[PDB]
Order: structure tokens, then sequence, then C-alpha cells
């Protein structure tokens, strides 16, 4: 399970900006924070984790001070060095920790600039990453001078994230382990070849994410089964489709088999 | 700049006359400024819910638009996206068979 605070910031000019953020624990959204909103909203009944209301308020206050200070800094950093193209500026922040079994965790603070991975935080300082424009070295040097901010980021990565995230993981364990059953249905589309058909197995509403979907001829797995990408549902269950290219007449006797943790061992076997 | 990929799919098996939810998953676009519309017979559906703008490990933006719909034999459904990476809006029609 990865705990991650994702921030999307847009600087249109020297005055206009908007920053929007959310928090995810695994594939479940736990918090929301829009630009116009002054307070962070819970999107789950367990989003406070194991924090007391006084502990949550101190964490929220830190974020409130940070959002104004971030906006102010990027603005200052841009004004102090006109980088030929001052605006528009697109910033993506990803900070949190990867949760490993046994109270162990690995914290991170990564930054993308204009859609590309630009900066990281390691030890006590910000480091430009391979590929980021070299002129970013100057604002990175300015930012690194502030030992106070650097100590907060150290506190955040070493104390705030691993402790808040473990508590969040504990309070959200039953939700992250709830079993939702997949429902399967079949269809076909004529393929770009005469006497060729594409068989589609649609699988939706399952939770957790790990699933197995295969087109079969009895006990024989059809190697030609192509798994699509995992597509979200609004209720945070998953959707997936697996396709198979066949010659006309070869559909008869084919089945879609789906193995999911919510079905026990009773696999869905859906014949064409 | 990155061009948006669009995928239109339903929550439940589609059955004519049975209420359902139509999904439109827009991904791989940069920058995050985007206009997403869901259409029924080319006309904009008024009740469309959007998830909060989020991104993947590889910084690829993603958003899910969804709406309540009742599939029919004569109605067409679509998801139209307008993004600066494209000269024209991209419309992808719901095909229950794909
Ligand atoms: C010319 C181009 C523009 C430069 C682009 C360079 C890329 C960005 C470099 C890396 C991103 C750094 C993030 C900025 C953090 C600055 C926050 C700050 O200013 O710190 C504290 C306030 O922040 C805090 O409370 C601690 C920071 C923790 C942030 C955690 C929240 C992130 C999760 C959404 C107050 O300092 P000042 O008085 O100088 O304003
Ligand atoms: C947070 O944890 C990091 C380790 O990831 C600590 O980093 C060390 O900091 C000292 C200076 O204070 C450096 O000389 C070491 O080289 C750092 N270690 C590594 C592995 O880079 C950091 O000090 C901790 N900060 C707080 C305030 O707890
Ligand atoms: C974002 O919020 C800040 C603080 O409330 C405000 O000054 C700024 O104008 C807002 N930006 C937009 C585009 O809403």
């Amino acid at each position: 399970y990865t705990f991650r605070c994702l921030q999307t910031s847009s600087f249109a000019n020297i005055s206009w900006s908007r920053t929007d953020s959310l928090i995810l624990l695994g594939d479940l959204q736990t918090h929301r924070w829009s630009n116009d909103s002054a307070i962070i909203s819970f999107t789950k009944p367990w989003s406070q984790g194991k924090l007391s209301n006084q502990q949550w308020e101190k964490l929220q206050h830190m974020f409130q001070v940070y959002r104004v200070s971030f906006t102010r800094d990027i603005q200052e950093l841009v004004k102090m060095m006109s980088p030929k193209e001052d605006y528009p500026i697109e910033i993506q922040l990803s900070t949190g920790c990867e949760m490993y079994p046994g109270n162990a965790s690995e914290s991170f603070f990564h930054v993308a600039f204009q859609g590309k991975y630009a900066v990281r935080f390691r030890g006590t300082s910000w480091q430009r990453v391979l590929g980021a424009p070299s002129w970013l070295d100057l604002p990175i040097k300015v930012l690194n001078a502030d030992q106070g901010t650097s100590a907060t980021v150290q506190t955040l990565l070493n104390d705030t994230w691993p402790q808040f995230a473990r508590g969040l993981l504990e309070a959200g364990k039953s939700d992250l382990e709830k079993q939702e059953k997949p429902v399967a249905w079949l269809s076909s589309v004529p393929s770009s070849a005469h006497g060729h058909l594409q068989l589609v197995c649609h699988v939706s509403g399952f939770y957790p994410k790990p699933v197995w979907v295969m087109w079969m001829r009895g006990d024989q797995e059809q190697q030609g089964t192509h798994r699509g990408d995992f597509l979200p549902n609004a209720d945070e269950t998953w959707y997936l489709q697996a396709t198979l290219d066949v010659e006309a007449g070869e559909e008869a006797g084919l089945a879609c088999r789906v193995k999911h943790s919510s079905l026990g061992g009773q696999d869905i076997i859906l014949y064409w | 700049q990155k061009t948006p990929q669009i995928q239109v799919y339903s929550r439940h098996p589609p059955e004519n006359g049975k209420p359902n939810i139509l999904n439109c998953y827009v991904t791989q676009f940069h920058p995050p400024h985007i206009e997403i519309q869901m259409l029924k017979n080319g006309k904009k559906i008024p009740k469309v819910e959007m998830s909060d703008m989020s991104f993947s490990k590889d910084w690829s933006f993603y958003i899910l638009a969804h709406t309540e719909f009742t599939p029919t034999e004569t109605d067409t459904y679509a998801c139209r996206v307008k993004h600066a990476s494209m000269a024209e809006p991209k419309t992808v029609y719901w095909d229950r068979d794909m």
C-alpha cells in the first residue's frame, strides 16, 4: 500500500494561480483539498486515521501554512530569475510513503515541472533529477538555503508520513480488504480480416484490484487473450476487459474464466 | 503537451431500458486543463459527475467522468474531450460490443 499526497498547481501569470490536492491510500481516495476550500475534506469515514482531533488540526494547520508559503515561494523563485518563459507554470508534487509489512516504510517527496520529473528530497536537501532543465539548479540552491523548511520536510518524511499513514492503514484495513464480486458479460466485434472475430470479455465491479481473466477452450488457456487496462468505476471498484481474436466458427466452446478473491474458488465460467 | 486517451464503458452489463452508469475515463494528457462532456444523441448530458484531478506514478493525469443513463436501441452516447494538444475536440462513442 502506497500513501500519497498529490498536489496539482497551475501558475497562469504573476498573480493568478490554483492548487488542488488529494490524498490516496493504495487505490482509495482518503482526502480532498480544492483551491477555494480553506480546510481539507475527508472522503472516507476512517480518513482521520488514529489521530485525535487536536493531532488532525495541527496536521491540517501545517498544510494551510504550507499552501500559502508554496504559492508565495514559486512566485518569488520565478520573479527573482526570469527564465525567458516566466508563465504558464505547471507543478505536480507527490509526497508520502510506501507501506511494507512489519511497521517498515520508505518516504518520498517528488516534483514534476511542466509534466516532467524534476526534483526529489533526500536526506536534508532538494536534488534536481536526471532530465530536468539545468537552470532549475539556481531555485534549488535558493530553496536549500532555508534549513527551517528543510527540517519540516525531514519531519514530514521521517515522522508525519510513516506515523499518520500506519494509523490510516489500520483504520482503513477493513475497507482495503472488502470483497466486491465481479460481474462478467460477453460481446464480439468483427475484426479487420474476413472470417475473423474479436471476442470481448467484460469484467466489472470487483474489489480488490488483483484479478485473473482468461479466454479458455476447456482446460486450455487461450494464449491470444489480451488483457486491457484496469479502468475505475465511480464506486472505486474496477473494470477490465480481455479480448481474443478468433477465426469465424471457432467461438463455439470458448468461455471466459474469471478468478477473483471474492468468489472463493468458484470461478466465473461464461461460455460464448 | 500530451494527447488525451478516452475510454467509454458501462458499470453494469448493458440491457435496453435498464438504468445504468456510463463511464468516460480520460488519461495521459498534459497540461491538466481539460473540458469533458458526455453526450446523448449529440446533445450535452446535464448531470455529469467528475472525479478530482489526479495523476499516476509516471505523472500522467487521469480523470473519470460518469453519468446515469438508460441504454436504448436508437440512442447514441459519447464522450467529447477538448484539450490544447489537439486541433479538434475528440469524440469517442459508446459501443457496448467493443
Ligand atoms: C523558476 C521556476 C519556479 C521554480 C520551480 C522549482 C520546482 C519546485 C522545487 C521543489 C518544490 C518545493 C516545494 C515548496 C515548499 C515551500 C513551502 C514553504 O515555504 O515552507 C514553509 C511552510 O511549509 C510547511 O508548513 C512545511 C512544508 C511541508 C509541505 C507538505 C505539504 C505537501 C503535500 C501537499 C514556510 O516557509 P517560508 O516562510 O519561506 O514561506
Ligand atoms: C530525516 O531522515 C534523514 C535520513 O533519510 C536524516 O538524514 C541525515 O541527515 C544528516 C544531517 O542532519 C546527514 O549528515 C546524513 O547524511 C543524512 N542521512 C542520509 C541517509 O542522507 C535527517 O537528518 C532526518 N531529519 C530529521 C529532522 O529527523
Ligand atoms: C486560490 O485560492 C487563493 C486563496 O484563497 C486565492 O487567492 C486564489 O485567487 C485562488 N485561485 C483561483 C484561480 O481560484
